[PDB]
């Protein structure tokens, strides 16, 4: 993925 | 080991304060139900429901010392699992087991159901639904119990650092005893109501396998129906839940 491993940090 | 006189609520309260709150879907009632516009509008309720997920899961007690690639893996899975459930527990306290209660802006109502394409697995949900109030469960029961969904389904070839997952996943299951443990001190009953909680959680699994193969299919001739797509959406079902489907990722069933 790549839209989502932003929110995780 | 709750024992003595006091300790142990710690745990029992994260669950409760970081459970996210309501969300809606942005699904407009008062326009003629079609296909359309309903798969449409449940498709952007996941896309908001997975932005809360994400929150809800880094705020889980030690989900922060799994690694990032598996805890982005991990919550990429289970999403459906969790999301059916959180969602069945809305559907008791709120219309008593009798629609699926999605989003207060959306209500699943028999017709619905049958114009969604997916009466079928409906069903399924609806009755994992009505179960909550056959096995009267308990807000710290469900609370705990969607935890556990979290960390209830890997690819069989292994995360990138197994031993964390597993001792997590560990520690969860006892949790779960240690709020079933807590009316009345008898190995009995325990091993009862154990028993019954962890069959339901599997019986999860099947329902969310079964909505997976839906959204795929659905996503594969997406452009056709018309029914629009979440740009992180369509993502995880073109690569993450495929490999549900390939066999290379495997719920964990206690039973058989
Ligand atoms: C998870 C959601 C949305 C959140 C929820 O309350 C449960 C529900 C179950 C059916 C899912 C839906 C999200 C969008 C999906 C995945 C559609 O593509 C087909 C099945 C739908």
């Amino acid at each position: 993925h790549k839209k989502l491993l932003q929110l995780l940090t | 080991h709750i024992e003595g006189y006091e300790c142990q609520p710690i745990f029992l309260n994260v669950l409760e304060a970081i459970e996210p709150g309501v969300v809606c879907a942005g699904h407009d009632n008062n326009q003629p139900d079609s296909f359309a516009a309903l798969l449409s509008s449940l498709n952007e309720l996941g896309e908001r429901q997975l932005v809360h997920v994400v929150k809800w899961a880094k705020a889980l007690p030690g989900f922060r010392n799994l690694h990032v690639d598996d805890q982005m893996a991990v919550i990429q899975y289970s999403w459906m699992g969790l999301m059916v459930f959180a969602m069945g527990w809305r559907s008791f306290t709120n219309v008593n087991s009798r629609m699926l209660y999605f989003a207060p802006d959306l209500v699943f109502n028999e017709y619905r159901m049958h114009k969604s394409r997916m009466y079928s697995q409906c069903v399924r949900m609806r009755h994992l639904s009505q179960e909550f109030g056959w096995l009267q469960i308990t807000p710290q029961e469900f609370l705990c119990m969607k935890a556990l969904l979290l960390f209830s389904i890997i690819p069989v070839d292994g995360l990138k650092n197994q031993k964390f997952f597993d001792e997590l996943r560990m520690n969860y299951i006892k949790e779960l005893d240690r709020i079933i443990a807590c009316k009345r001190k008898n190995p009995t009953s325990c091993s009862r109501r154990f028993y019954q909680l962890t069959k339901l959680l599997d019986s999860v699994q099947p329902i969310a396998r079964e909505l997976h193969q839906f959204t795929f299919d659905l996503l594969i001739k997406s452009h056709m129906v018309s029914v629009d797509f979440p740009e992180m959406m369509a993502e995880i079902i073109s690569v993450q839940v495929p490999k549900i489907l390939s066999g290379k990722v495997k719920p964990i069933y206690f039973h058989t």
